Order: C-alpha cells, then structure tokens, then sequence
C-alpha cells in the first residue's frame, strides 16, 4: 500500500478548482503514458453528471 | 390494450409467452449508479437487456 494519490482522484481535484474559480471550459491533452485511459474517463464522467 | 394485442401477437407469430411485472416498478432510465463507474439501465429497459 501507498501514500500516494490515484489518478482519477487527482482528475476529481482538477475539476474542484476549476468549479470554485467557474473554470467550465475544457480541453484535455494527453500523451501515450500508460494512464491516459483513467484519466479522461474519469473526467469525462463527471462531466455528464451535474447540473 | 397490450394484453389483448400480446395475445395476438402470439397467436399470428406462434409463440408462448411468460408475462411478468417489472420488478422495479419504472419504465427504465440509464442511470450511473456509480458503484461500477458505469451506466446501467433499469426499469423494463434493464430487463430486457
């Protein structure tokens, strides 16, 4: 076990801080680094799933 | 009206049939749940699926 974030959850934080400042405009830019499945799904979920 | 035209339906098409109520009492929506992190439908819809 590890003291270390996860990716989806470092992703959850992003779009705290982008909620808080009414940062709603979005681009995601990504390279072949083995987690870049995690990490656009899980902020392409929440987006589908607020008001 | 569904029953009448489900009877039918069989009878035209030479089918058996099983009716059954839907558990959840819902027509069926897609819902995220996200206990799986992924939308499941319920209702009909999930049963039919």
């Amino acid at each position: 076990f590890q003291f270390g974030p996860s990716i989806e959850q470092q992703a959850s934080v992003m779009l705290n801080i982008m909620e808080e400042y009414d940062w709603y405009i979005f681009s995601i830019v990504t390279t072949y680094f083995p987690g870049y499945q995690d990490f656009v799904n899980k902020i392409r979920s929440t987006i589908e799933n607020s008001f | 009206f569904c029953i009448d035209l489900l009877i039918k339906l069989a009878r035209t098409m030479n089918f058996t049939y099983e009716v059954h109520l839907v558990a959840d009492g819902k027509f069926g929506t897609q819902e995220r749940v996200n206990n799986s992190n992924k939308k499941e439908w319920n209702g009909m819809m999930g049963e039919l699926l």
